[PDB]
């Protein structure tokens, strides 16, 4: 699965 | 002399504070260096934000503990949108600098930069807007890609201002959000690709020095594939006529070609186009060569594959190559994982040459080769080992650790498989499928995942922008003592 | 030679593909270099060269310095304050939208798509009800995939399948001189092939006999058939080793060679002298349109295959049926009972009895054949003159060859049909519906009627007899014009209205009442004769106003002139788009048309949850005919009915009509509606939520200024903000795209022959953009065809030929008069006149 914004 | 051959290095690097402060995170999603200052001029760049414009003047220091970087506007912008795109213009009449800012909202928003005023505002996307591209053979025209799938062809010229919008490429062409938008140096192709998997070349037709009621619609694409990668593409670009693209979840940057394509020969008309007929098909051509002994001739072909390591799952990470006439044409790009990479494209021809000498020699003298590099005669060298010697002359930039290896490592001939196999892993281009080991590759300090990058005019600094609002300034031909 | 020794061959041969790969990239990547872009549009002084460090809203900005090969940070973390200078938007952006919006004048048939991307709605956290809520939708996307039982193919073979296409597509070129370079007996490319359709099984064994027909069995000596046996296991030990992912197979070489990837192809369309006819006429009579005569259109069924199956002859028994009755009818018109410029029958016999005559070809004794029996037993038209004109061989070779081969027709049995009784609910004769006609029908009742061909049997029109006008559905259905039945022999055959009127007529509310509108159907311009629908229906009479203030007001659809309308934002809230009057509309008058693509129930679900979203909605879906299941997606195409909003209490309505064989959604004024009013209807009980095999569908029941508003107007196509007093756009439709596709469509055909595809494309290029549904307009734009293209009709052989199979069809079919033929004859000898004066 995706993901646009890098984690915290 | 051997400066020509040298790479970046980490010189500056700022932490912007948090503008985005809703509970996602403040990220700087666009790097761009202003490129109509005159030769020489001290390169100014802008860095978006989340919410801000940073624009930024670089100019190279003596000292190593002075800050090159001055920030000599940065603007706000009041609102609900969430800015990512952006491109540089200029006043068709004062010839004053313009920069376009979109974001989730949808609008394109050209601000006066030096006045600290907004130009004007581009209305007509249904969606948010994602990239934003300026037309290398006219500075008034803008391409935009939006959510709404579509790409907006906009004119600043004075002749275009009640209605701006010159052309509307729709049709079928992409079915989800698109996310890159790249123009050819010609500016009348256009790549366009998204979350759909969908690679799109367009030809634009000649738009009219007059107003225009109605924007020209494009229904169908010259080339469409969405067999290059197996994944959402989130970076398309034009390299000469060669494209280079990146998908998520792929490790790599696809340098491929289209089969027939060539920006020497006459722009298709809208009517050229290919329609798609059979949907069992998934790459379609105008520019496809009619000679071929296969009924199905192949449309495009995988050239290299640059590898670009720990990217995993995250997307809207872009690319950038330094092709200025007279220097080294340097791919650069950040991963997700804290490492900045770089390719000097002038290294891959300098070693075939040099490996295929290598080779010859070792069949003509019965691998008694000596290899000297380059900084002594090829005749001077061959005098100090005789005949009965092959010598061989090396790129100074190749460092050690087809052809055959040395067999103990006190032999004076040959290199060790170690070292070859290591020279092979960065400059091989014999696998359309091989991955490219970065020729530098740069580690940064904390998390980081790298967004755009930008090289100044004359390519001295190259400035890689992402997560937490950060970006990193890389030198080269420094003027430090 | 042995396989194990061939394979030793290609391996050396194979290491030239990466030294060859090596060569090209790098001169390529020289070449780009080179070329490299010299930067342009320099201004001749820095425009930024006066401003200075901005070091009121502040923010922070922390520098520091890096050093050395590792780039180790000399700690400096030096943060300066800087000025922001906050610039607020003047403008609003436009309400949102998906995919550029297009206009189509009448509905497109659309293909059946598949899912070939994974639709990213936003991010998800790893193991979070937000991940499985977005898991299990994209699993249930897979479903509507695999519930058409079509070919599920799984991603871990799509990836695998590209890989290996790749590959093959890089050795394709090395067989031949591989081949060449190791010159073994029997091991060339078409005895590689010979071996593949022998060797097994991955090819149809149909197909296989082809790929023997073309090619030869023959192969011989026994020891070079081994060589070809031993080539294909060497080749394969090479390059097909089963634990690579750069695999490829010889198989799959020889599949995409020239001579051999026809063979499979999977996009075909299609009295001993009539047989050769009718294999003459083969493309015309499969691919030919009965509603609008084009051979691509948006007519026709697309099966779960995406296979078309055209409303052509074919649908109908093909050419033999509505000929056999031709010539029976022509026979019957019998027992009641012209010049032209290059010489004829009156003039000159069979011409001089001993002139020299060239030849004629097989081609030639063909156009003679089938342009004889579409003919057949006529009294005026006589072939010869045509033939004459489509050979360009002078009229009295026609007379001399016709008593040469000395053609006879197939002969007609006397089809005295014995007489049946009227139906008790309809009168066919009186024209009018009487009784329990609503309970004992479904004509009048769309959303329950399922689609069938037209009936084409020889016997009566009944149940018993196999009628399935009559007995294919729940209850009978009156035959319309596609029937083969005629309306003295059959009591359910359709005969129009017997509506007359100084004044207007074929109204919705009158002495006696118009079938027409009783049948929730518009009027036919031939069997509406007097009401008088032949003039109105013309689209080309549509902006005649004092023509449509009498007479049939039943053709709305047909006139194809809507009331003028604007685009805006709605004044509902967080609605987007409402259509807006730009005139005033009074009740009961036609507003607009619902266009869009026309899609199956199936096809309009798999879209919905393609395009929408789990963490939420918007639908263009209208639904034409509930029953068998024809819906109406206006999502990209269409035209501004597509934006009309939801309103119980609406001002116009929908309306499902059968206009010539075309199921039609009509909008109709409820309520009288001034300028700058947003238009609404009640949605129907389908649509979910609406506030002032599951898919959100709306159904039905069961010259001029911008107007003063106060919600902001937008332009179709810019989006430019219209302000009001300006003259309203009226933007001309585009079909060029449109007529693209449908040329290609018919290029992309395998059984179709080039000849056959430049005359097929040129006679649809122009008649798609007529929009043809009644018949009574084809003479008309028959002649407007033949007259504009009358100069490249005579200039090749094959044109007049093909131009000929069109003319025999439409003869056939008794849709061309024959008046039209002899015209048609008098324009090609007129336009050959012309060729010899000046080439
Ligand atoms: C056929 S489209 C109409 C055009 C649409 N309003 C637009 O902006 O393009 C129908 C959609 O409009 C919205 N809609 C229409 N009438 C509505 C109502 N009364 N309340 C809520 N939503 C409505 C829904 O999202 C629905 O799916
Ligand atoms: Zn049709
Ligand atoms: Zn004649
Ligand atoms: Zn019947
Ligand atoms: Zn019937
Ligand atoms: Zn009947
Ligand atoms: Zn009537
Ligand atoms: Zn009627
Ligand atoms: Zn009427």
């Amino acid at each position: 699965a995706a993901r646009k914004s890098a984690p915290a | 002399d051997s400066a020509e051959w040298e790479l970046p290095r980490l010189r500056t690097s700022f932490i912007f504070q948090d503008d985005y402060k809703y509970l996602d995170l403040a990220e700087f999603f666009d790097v761009k260096f202003y490129p109509y200052s005159p030769p020489g001029a001290p390169p100014v760049f802008a860095a978006t934000s989340k919410k801000h414009a940073v624009i930024c003047r670089l100019t190279q220091t003596t000292d190593k503990d002075a800050n090159p970087c001055e920030i000599i506007q940065l603007i706000r912008d009041d609102g609900n949108e969430a800015n990512c795109a952006s491109c540089w213009s200029k006043d068709p009449i004062t010839d004053q600098p313009l920069l376009c800012i979109a974001g989730n909202e949808g609008n394109v928003k050209v601000y006066n930069v030096t006045e600290g005023k907004l130009y004007r505002t581009l209305v007509g996307h249904g969606g948010g807007i994602n990239d934003l591209a300026t037309s290398p053979a006219n500075p008034y025209i803008i391409a935009s890609a939006s959510d709404d799938t579509t790409i907006r062809i906009w004119s600043l010229a004075p002749e275009h201002e009640k209605q701006p919008c010159v052309c509307i490429l729709g049709g079928e062409g992409h079915s989800y959000d698109l996310l890159s938008v790249a123009f050819h140096d010609n500016g009348r192709y256009v790549l366009s690709a998204g979350h759909d998997q969908v690679i799109n070349l367009w030809a634009l037709p000649e738009f009219p020095n007059e107003h225009m009621e109605i924007p020209i619609v494009i229904y169908y694409p010259h080339f469409s594939s969405s067999e290059i990668h197996n994944n959402l593409v989130d970076c398309v670009a034009f390299y000469g006529d060669l494209i280079l693209s990146r998908a998520c979840h792929e490790d790599t940057i696809v340098l491929w070609r289209i089969e027939g394509f060539s920006s020497d020969d006459p722009i298709p008309g809208p009517l050229d186009a290919p329609t798609p007929t059979d949907m069992t098909k998934q790459t379609r051509s105008y520019f496809t060569p009619t000679v071929s002994p296969q009924s199905r001739p192949a449309m495009f072909t995988r050239l290299a594959q640059f590898h670009t390591p720990d990217c995993g799952v995250q997307f809207f990470m872009r690319f950038r190559m330094y092709h200025v006439p007279g220097k080294h044409p340097i791919l650069a790009f950040a991963n997700a994982k804290s490492k900045t990479f770089f390719w000097d494209l002038a290294r891959f021809g300098e070693y075939a040459r040099f490996m295929a000498d290598l080779k010859e020699a070792q069949q003509s003298y019965n691998g008694r080769v000596v290899v000297v590099d380059q900084g002594i005669s090829l005749a001077q060298a061959q005098q100090v080992h005789g005949p009965g010697v092959g010598v061989v002359m090396k790129p100074a930039w190749l460092v050690p650790k087809m052809v055959s290896a040395s067999p103990d490592p006190d032999s004076p001939f040959g290199f060790s498989r170690e070292t070859l196999q290591a020279w092979a892993d960065m400059y091989d281009l014999s696998n359309p499928v091989g991955l490219i080991k970065a020729h530098r590759s740069l580690a940064i300090d904390g998390a980081f995942v790298g967004r755009q990058v930008g090289w100044s005019p004359e390519g001295e600094w190259c400035v890689v922008v992402g997560n937490g609002n950060r970006a990193l300034i890389y030198q080269r031909w420094g003027k430090e003592r | 030679w042995t396989v194990d020794k061939i394979a030793s061959a290609l391996s050396v041969l194979a290491e030239e593909v990466p030294q060859n790969h090596s060569r090209l990239v790098n001169f390529l990547l020289e070449e780009t270099e080179k070329r490299a872009p010299q930067p342009r549009h320099l201004s001749k002084t820095d425009p930024f060269a006066h401003m200075k460090s901005k070091a009121v809203p502040t923010m922070d900005v922390k520098f520091k310095q890096h050093s050395g090969e590792y780039g180790k940070s000399r700690n400096s973390g030096r943060r300066f304050q800087y000025p922001v200078v906050c610039i607020k938007p003047d403008r609003e952006p436009v309400p949102p939208y998906r995919f550029h919006h297009a206009e189509i004048r009448k509905n497109i048939l659309a293909l059946n798509s598949q899912l070939n991307f994974v639709p990213h709605l936003r991010d998800v956290d790893p193991n979070s009800a937000e991940e499985q809520k977005y898991s299990a939708w994209l699993m249930d996307l897979e479903n509507l995939d695999s519930k058409s039982g079509f070919k599920i193919q799984p991603r871990s073979q799509k990836i695998a399948k590209r890989a290996q296409a790749e590959y093959a597509a890089t050795l394709a070129p090395y067989l031949e001189p591989w081949l060449r370079k190791l010159n073994i007996e029997g091991c060339t490319k078409s005895n590689l092939i010979r071996f593949m359709a022998s060797q097994p099984d991955s090819m149809t064994p149909q197909q296989k006999s082809n790929l023997l027909d073309t090619y030869s069995d023959d192969m011989g000596s026994p020891q070079a058939v081994r060589n070809a046996s031993m080539f294909t296991e060497a080749w394969d030990r090479v390059f097909n080793d089963q634990s690579k992912l750069r695999r490829v197979a010889l198989r799959d070489i020889l599949m995409l060679d020239k001579n051999v990837e026809p063979i499979f192809d999977n996009k075909r369309a299609k009295e001993a002298l009539m047989q050769k006819v009718i294999d003459a006429l083969g493309s015309y009579t499969t691919l030919g349109c009965l509603i609008c005569f084009s051979h691509d259109c948006e007519h026709g069924e697309i099966e779960r295959d995406n296979q078309k199956r055209c409303f052509s002859l074919e649908e109908i028994g093909g050419l033999m049926p509505s000929l056999r009755r031709k010539w029976a009818a022509q026979i019957e018109q019998r027992q009641k009972t012209p010049p032209c410029r290059n010489e004829c029958y009156r003039i000159h016999g069979t011409g001089d009895p001993n002139q020299q005559v060239p030849p004629w070809s097989e081609n030639e004794v063909g156009t003679l054949e089938w342009m004889f029996a579409t003919i057949g037993y006529s009294q005026t038209l006589r072939p010869e003159c045509f033939v004459g004109a489509i050979l360009g061989r002078p009229c009295w070779d026609v007379h001399r060859k016709l008593q040469e081969l000395d053609l006879r027709l197939p002969p007609v049995e006397p089809r005295t049909i014995p007489k049946q009784k009227s139906l008790p609910w309809y009168d066919r004769r009186k024209k009018q519906l009487m009784s329990d006609w609503a309970d004992a029908t479904i004509t009048h009742e769309h959303a329950v009627r399922e689609l069938f061909a037209p009936c084409h049997h020889d016997g009566p029109c009944t149940a018993a007899n196999g009628c399935p006008c009559a007995s294919a559905g729940t209850h009978p259905v009156l035959c319309e014009r596609f029937c083969l039945c005629t309306a003295e022999e059959c009591p359910l055959k359709f005969t129009g209205c017997a509506c007359h009127s100084s004044g207007k007529t074929c109204l919705q509310r009158q002495g006696r009442p118009c079938i027409c509108v009783q049948l929730n159907r518009e009027c036919d311009p031939t069997l509406c004769k007097g009401c008088g629908a032949r003039e109105r229906a013309d689209p080309e009479n549509a902006y005649d106003e004092v023509l449509h203030s009498t007479g049939c007001q039943n053709v709305a659809l047909q006139r194809g002139a809507a009331k003028a309308v604007v685009l805006g934002k709605s004044q509902l809230e967080a609605c987007g788009y409402g259509l807006f009057a730009a005139e005033d509309i009074e009740e009961g008058e036609f507003v607009i048309e619902y266009t869009g693509e026309l899609i199956s129930h199936d096809e309009g679900v798999r879209r919905e949850h393609r395009r929408g979203d789990v963490f939420d909605k918007v639908s263009y879906l209208f639904t034409l005919l509930e029953q068998e299941g024809i819906w109406v997606d206006a999502a990209i195409y269409g035209n501004l009915s597509r934006y009309i909003n939801h309103a119980t209490d609406g001002n116009i309505m929908p309306k499902i009509m059968y206009v010539n064989h075309e199921w039609r959604i009509k909008f109709t004024a409820i309520k009288d509606i001034k300028a700058g009013e947003e238009l609404f209807f009640n949605y129907g009980d389908n649509f979910p939520n609406l506030t002032k095999t599951k898919a959100a569908r709306m159904s039905a029941p069961k010259p001029l200024l911008v107007p003063k508003t106060t919600q902001p107007l937008f332009d179709p196509l810019s989006k430019v903000q219209l302000l009001p007093g300006q003259p309203l756009p009226q933007h001309p439709i585009d079909d060029s795209w449109l007529l693209l596709k449908h040329r290609d469509n018919l290029q992309d055909f395998i059984d179709l022959r080039p000849e056959e595809k430049e005359f097929l494309q040129e006679w649809d290029a122009f008649i798609l953009r007529r929009h043809i549904s009644s018949e009574q307009y084809l003479p008309r734009y028959f002649l407007r065809f033949v007259r504009e293209k009358a100069d490249w009709l005579v200039s090749k052989r094959s044109r007049g030929e093909e131009f000929s199979k069109l003319v025999a069809t439409l003869l056939a079919r008794r849709v061309l008069p024959e008046r039209v033929v002899i015209e048609a004859t008098q324009v090609l000898n007129d336009a050959r006149g012309r060729l010899r004066e000046q080439g």
